[PDB]
């Protein structure tokens, strides 16, 4: 069975839950970013804790796309996840088989293509909420292999009536479809306790984006407007047709010519266009842009930037706070996800016997952090020299380097 | 600003109350087991199915 | 019985208390935040003191996700707890009964799945002033195990009528319903004293976040009606409809239309439209978003930062001041919470006897602060050449490194 302990039958394994519902795979996103108004963000948002995540999803794609700054934070997040080593755990004071185990599935991972497509995938989680990769289940004789991994739309997906925290396919029924047992790897990393439609840092990010769009498409028309002035034509009673056309033409045309001649009895008057500046637009901007930083990732190195300046204590004091915490936590939150949805069907189906759940291995991501090896070089001789006796083995894992073999 | 109840009394049993007392306390017993006494006293020899 | 002498009755674990009251997973946020007013704010907190905490609940619950720099130092906050290390300790000069206990209780939470889960749950109360995460208990045979944690919303709640310091659940009647022993972990900390509706941090916060709000959407306002001029038309008595109407679309597209006839009996006069600047706006947003850091984090990093500058003891100075006073607050109440609430159920259920409830296993989170290893590393040889007899115990704690075995 899975760790939720729910009955798994092979015979559902052999192809794609969604597979029946050739309908989802013909559907087109809707772009409901496009002529976006606070009323429409506000009605969208709730109708999304309502149920409806379709809109939500496909506007937070559009966000995702529109927003230049917003795009290259959370790329620069994930992609620090993405740049970890890893590696596969047996559990505390593990016996011979359960190393076996481990060291068996460590060995499947390692040979196991699409690895980081997975987790880039799984990370997509991190602003919207919640993941979904479908598995591709095939045999190649006795032993179970995942052969693809398919991440589908949260689009494709709604809130249980009876429950807001459990997701179901949309099937055109109210009630949806229950997700299938080891068909799918659900992330759902968690920034703010609360239900699932709430979890979502776009949620938090979207009205700074809708600002931000605001100031910049009126700062472009504004920039459009500029230049020349406006200037209106004034004509007296018996101008006929002809002569008015003439003389809105020339009005039109006066800007971009120098000079221009006309009766005494009319009149053109050149009236103020757009007098200002950019200073309100741009401090629009750049609010918008520092709380996007501080809400991604953290108001230290992004927003209020930590500034320059090296030493050996240089990179603790860029990473200790907020940003190793920010990669520990996602890091951390990724493994207990794949040790959760991806290891466990490989241990239940790949070897014998139904061993306990709670000795499963645990996926574990490298957040071991670079120690000065000068300082503490120079710091061991005095204590051995005292007559502490330090442990060799905290030194060779502190450091990197590994125990001899 | 309300409150709800959906609640009621209930009738336990008539054969173990008693009502409408001339309640006066004159006497040793010509006035007060005019209704204390009665209501004692019957409810002591009160009969139920099968004498 | 639990710690509080409440007696103890196994029965009622086998199913949760929300359970009979199907009504609750139904109910929706009514996002109080939308449409609010400073008059309304005043009620909604005035009403919680006396105990309608629904209304606050779900305010509170809006306001971290509306506003992005109370949210990412919210997050920040909690993060900083969720990455600290933690152990189980036997009680004051413990038997070798005690010491046993102590570690089977340290393994059972070591294999125990969601235990960040739980902390970050749990952490929430530090802004709601109260977090409830209702308890799964299952039978594996002859121990009881914690099966998952679910977090119930702050807005399921109440005060007891007869006591403002005791909550209760909704269950449509007045008095609510009493929280069932060992069926709950109820975080209470405390940054002031006071009422549990008085405690949390979000009714210190409310008032710079309306303050933002307000600013930021008048800005907004201000930022559209920005660009061209108002410019009003006139016409003579005689001027017909159609040529009232056409009067108005020409003023209406005057300003994107660089130019423009009209006969000498009419008039356009370009009127100011909004003139002035960022600079009030930005500053009641900037005095707002200090004053949100200095309540959540201390006023010496976050809101008036330590600036740059490294160096050895560049973390005590940058930690212990602030920093490391409200990490050790928020790490011992959450340890205290955690050693009153899953630690004894554990052992009082999972082991024999009825051990005294002073010598309880804690819960203690790692709070050391890591000491420059080569300033004391040249320090020692002076001091042991001189005749001092440090103990090594001392040493081994303090530096990190653990004893040899």
């Amino acid at each position: 069975v899975d760790v939720y302990g729910n009955p798994i039958r092979t015979q559902q394994l052999r192809e794609p839950q969604t597979s029946r519902l050739a309908g989802l795979a013909k559907e087109f996103a809707q772009h409901p970013a496009k002529g976006l108004t606070p009323a429409k963000l506000a009605r969208i948002l709730v109708e999304a804790e309502q149920g409806n995540l379709q809109a939500q999803a496909e506007l937070f794609m559009d966000m995702e796309e529109r927003d230049a700054h917003l795009f290259a934070e959370m790329s620069k997040r994930k992609r620090a996840i993405l740049g970890l080593d890893w590696a596969v755990e047996p559990p505390r004071n593990a016996s011979a088989a359960e190393k076996a185990d481990a060291d068996y599935l460590h060995e499947l991972l390692l040979d196991l293509e699409g690895l980081e497509d997975l987790l880039l995938d799984a990370l997509d989680g991190i602003g919207h909420g919640y993941s979904c990769i479908e598995l591709e289940w095939a045999l190649q004789g006795r032993e179970w292999m995942p052969l693809a991994f398919h991440h589908r739309p949260q689009s494709w997906f709604q809130l249980n009536p009876e429950d807001q925290n459990e997701l179901r396919l949309r099937d055109n029924s109210p009630a949806g479809e229950a997700l299938q047992p080891f068909g799918w790897i659900i992330h759902r990393p968690r920034a703010r306790s609360g239900y699932v439609a709430r979890s979502g840092l776009f949620r938090v990010l979207a009205w700074p984006y809708l600002f931000r769009h605001y100031a910049t498409s009126d700062l472009a028309e504004m920039l459009e407007i500029y230049g020349l002035p406006i200037r209106l034509g004034k004509y007296p009673p018996g101008t006929a047709d002809e002569e008015k056309a003439t003389l809105l033409r020339a009005v039109t045309g006066l800007g971009h010519a120098a000079a221009g001649i006309i009766p005494e009895t009319m009149a053109i008057d050149f009236q103020q266009a757009a007098q200002g500046s950019s200073d309100p637009f741009l401090a629009m901007m750049r609010q918008s842009e520092d709380a996007i930083s501080k809400a991604v990732l953290g108001g230290t190195l992004t927003s209020t930037t930590s500034q320059s300046g090296g030493g050996a204590f240089a990179l603790g004091q860029v990473h200790n706070e907020v940003r190793h915490d920010l990669l520990a936590s996602d890091a951390r939150q990724l493994a207990a996800t794949l040790s959760r949805d991806l290891l466990w069907p490989l241990l239940v189906l790949n070897r014998p016997g139904s061993p306990d759940v709670r000795r499963a291995p645990r996926l574990v991501f490298d957040l071991r952090e670079q120690a000065d090896i000068t300082s503490m070089a120079q710091s061991i001789p005095a204590l051995v020299n005292v007559g502490l006796e330090i442990p060799s083995a905290w030194v060779y894992d502190k450091l990197g380097i590994p125990q001899p073999a | 600003f309300m409150a709800d109840e959906y609640r009621y009394g209930v009738r336990s049993r008539c054969n173990v109350g008693f009502g409408f007392w001339q309640l006066a306390a004159m006497s040793t017993e010509e006035l007060n087991q005019v209704n204390f006494e009665k209501v004692y006293d019957a409810m002591r020899n009160q009969k139920a199915d099968g004498g």
